[PDB]
């Protein structure tokens, strides 16, 4: 099955593709972590005030 | 660039609120 | 309301210690893109801070 196996590869690979190219909340563990840190220093510098 | 391209400083920074680069570059 | 200050020049794209009319800070004072409406005085940051 080499040629099948290749094909149902290649074709996942572009499910990939499209699937980030389409949905912005896929990376949503990287954007939480940048996030939580924005949070973070926005309310250290606010509380000079 | 796909995952890059979908994942104020200066107003932070100006508090003694610096930013330290990586050692490892995205490159 | 001021006290009797004597007013300096000026000095601007330079670190200077300021005091505008009771304003203090240190700091470089450089010609400002800002909108000011004409009866708003001075503004401020998403900080906060002047
Ligand atoms: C195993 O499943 C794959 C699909 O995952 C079958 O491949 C498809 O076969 C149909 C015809 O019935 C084609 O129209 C599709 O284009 C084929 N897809 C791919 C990726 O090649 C495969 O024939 C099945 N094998 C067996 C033994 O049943």
């Amino acid at each position: 099955n080499q040629k099948l196996i290749a094909n149902q590869f290649n074709s996942a690979i572009g499910k990939i593709q499209d699937s980030l190219s389409s949905t912005a909340s896929a990376l949503g563990k990287l954007q939480d972590v940048v996030n939580q840190n924005a949070q973070a220093l926005n309310t250290l510098v606010k509380q000079l005030s | 660039d796909l995952l890059f391209n979908k994942v104020l400083i200066c107003a932070q920074k100006f508090n003694g609120l610096t930013v330290l680069p990586p050692l490892l570059t995205d490159e | 309301v001021c006290g009797p200050k004597k007013s300096t020049n000026l000095v601007k794209n330079k670190c200077v210690n300021f005091n505008f009319n009771g304003l203090t800070g240190t700091g470089v004072l450089t010609e400002s893109n800002k909108k000011f409406l004409p009866f708003q005085q001075f503004g401020r940051d998403i900080a906060d801070t002047t």
